[PDB]
């Protein structure tokens, strides 16, 4: 509102529309620019907001002012417009700021969802695509929302990658698609023991380490991998490290017996074990894990 | 609370259907 | 996984006209590309059409010999792609093969697309 | 406002209004239904709103759209009333959504306030009453709500 | 905790009229229900009339009938109630009780709710 | 110039006197 002599905001409007799949292809990846025009559904309207109220031209995307640990970030427009003053009047302004962000998502177990390093939150799994059954993945969305698209270059604002894109109410999110199962798993890696002694006593293995003073209680039998969700890091992990210190400590004084084996110690501790032998000789679950390893401490010390 | 409260136009909205006149 | 169901091919003869079909059943749900290739005695599996949904209208693309004698499109509820061929020549003699994949551009192509057996179209007097 | 070929957002003002307890009682509880229109204190101002800008209607609850790793809710609407289109004109449209949630509610000592799953602070001990001394519990609202 | 003092009741003729009176001190802050039941001679308590403040404007309610012959209100800044029965026939002979619950509908009450001592109300021609 | 790291557990240095 223009009074006399002073201007007054009577409202301002604030929204978050997504850049259609179409502009994301043809503008930003291929050009680097946004349209000044932003034509989205919000409230089950189809409504066009051009900058400035202008006619639609194509605007460069450009790098956004640097701040301290924050990623990167590209804008097309950096004043607010503002309807030139006529007194005694009402007047609207339109501002549309294509901005284009870098960020990082995390997901949790089931993966079912991820969320943005700005809060918001994809109801969609990372690993939702078409190929190798990821099209069983969760997605709360209609199909019209997500695209996935094989071949895709990227463009910075040489290889590859699948290019998933999938359009919200408020925004567009893109990501490179992964199979599920060689991407995550229910347990990680915590020790690598070069020097593990297991001791068979009273139906119980005790597998102690001196470096780490840790003394762990398994059952005899073997638990089978199997019976983990996703947990495909588990054996190629285990076999890695145990090669490598092998390749290190053994390469001539001992011999590898068997291929490792697998066993679940009290306090909810998967090992993976590989014996040796002196030369001179010769419904899937997830394991809980207790946060204090003091008892097993206590166990080797007593 | 951010899980919960972003899914309310899923639960009582409807994102998708685009009304003419 | 998408399975391909090509039909319509045959002989025919210079200047004629033929229809062919391709049908895909599976994980066709979303935006994709269907095309038509086609392969020659000895001559390597070359772009002939594709059509893209990714873009609302469609896309179509054509290779430069069938520009204007080819038409693609698609079925009502898609998931079907029809390659209508009219005023045919020698060089239309080719084993065509019917593509679905996830791509947005003419000639790429790769592995992780499904194709078609194949369907013969013979010009010849 | 409605342009030449175009119709473009001013402004959408969303507010949150409370059920009161007459409707509570005689609609929600006695029959499943909510009233289309929200009167209620807002800015110091008795506001009414109308559904569709429409006459007041009884509308029935329905269960909400499922989401996984929710508790239960129900509405009367899920679509946006927008005005008709009227070209070079500022129109007005108002949607009334009546929402029930079942939620869960934590209170940590000593007690005199407690938080609801939507992240909303309630500013009164969840053993608030009138009996057996709890008419003593901290509430930081007038008696009439 | 509410306490409750009736007063107002006695002989009557019948066609008089009888003003009971029934103030409320203590815990009566919010919104309440105040009422009148009474008991006859070898005969249960039954519902008379109440008076909610749980509604804005109040909701009474009376029996079938004490209909357009009893009257039931409350003072300004409430917890007092008062019955003003008219046109007193023979059925009315009872106890009369001041219940002040924190209840809505009519008949049903509880032990958390508060009852006064009961005054007598004869009408005997 | 640099910015010493401690660890949560204190029981290491526990165990060393007991033991």
């Amino acid at each position: 509102w223009f009074g006399h002599r002073y201007s007054q905001f009577m409202g301002i409007f604030e929204d978050r529309a997504p850049v259609p799949f179409e502009e994301v292809i043809d503008k930003i990846n291929a050009k680097g620019v946004c349209r000044s025009t932003a034509k989205y559904v919000r409230n089950n309207m189809e409504t066009t907001a051009f900058h400035r109220d202008d006619h639609e031209t194509d605007m460069e995307l450009k790098p956004a002012k640097v701040a301290t640990r924050t990623s990167r970030g590209w804008h097309t427009t950096d004043l607010k417009y503002n309807p030139s003053r006529v007194e005694a009047f009402h007047r609207y302004g339109t501002t549309v700021n294509c901005i284009v962000e870098e960020v990082d998502a995390r997901s949790v177990y089931p993966y079912d969802e991820f969320v943005l390093a700005t809060g918001d939150f994809v109801y969609m799994s990372p690993f939702y695509g078409y190929r190798e059954g990821s099209h069983t993945e969760h997605t709360s969305y209609a199909a019209d929302r997500f695209k996935q698209v094989d071949g895709f270059y990227a463009r910075d604002l040489t290889s590859p990658t699948t290019r998933n894109l999938l359009t919200t109410p408020k925004f567009t999110v893109a990501w490179d698609w992964v199979p599920k199962r060689p991407a995550v798993c229910t347990m990680t890696k915590w020790q690598e023991v070069d020097e593990m002694l297991r001791a068979e006593y009273g139906g119980s293995f005790r597998f102690s380490s001196d470096a780490i003073s840790t003394t762990f209680t398994t059952n005899l039998t073997e638990y089978s991998l199997s019976r983990v969700d996703l947990g495909d890091c588990i054996g190629r992990d285990a076999r890695e490290a145990i090669d490598r210190m092998f390749a290190r400590k053994y390469n001539a004084t001992h011999i590898k017996v068997g291929q490792p084996q697998y066993y679940l110690a009290t306090g909810g501790f998967l090992i993976a074990y590989q014996p040796l032998l002196s030369n001179t000789l010769a419904s899937v679950e997830r394991i809980k894990t207790t946060s204090s390893i003091e008892f097993a401490r206590l166990q080797f010390t007593y | 609370v951010q899980r919960r409260n972003q899914l309310h136009d899923l639960r009582f909205a409807d994102i998708d259907t685009v009304i003419r006149a | 996984e998408v399975q391909l169901v090509e039909s319509g091919g045959g002989l025919v003869q210079p200047g004629g006209s033929l229809r062919l079909s391709c049908a895909a059943s599976g994980v066709t749900f979303g935006s994709n590309r269907m095309g038509w290739f086609r392969q020659a005695p000895g001559k390597g599996r070359e772009f002939v059409a594709t059509h893209s949904t990714y873009f609302n209208p469609a896309r179509t693309n054509y290779a430069d010999s069938v520009k204007g004698r080819f038409t693609i499109s698609r079925d009502n509820a898609g998931n079907s792609v029809y390659l209508q061929m009219n005023s045919l020549r020698a060089e239309d003699t080719a084993v065509y093969y019917c593509l679905f994949d996830r791509r947005l551009g003419t000639v790429v192509t790769g592995p992780e697309g499904y194709w078609g057996q194949g369907t013969q179209v013979t010009v010849s007097s």
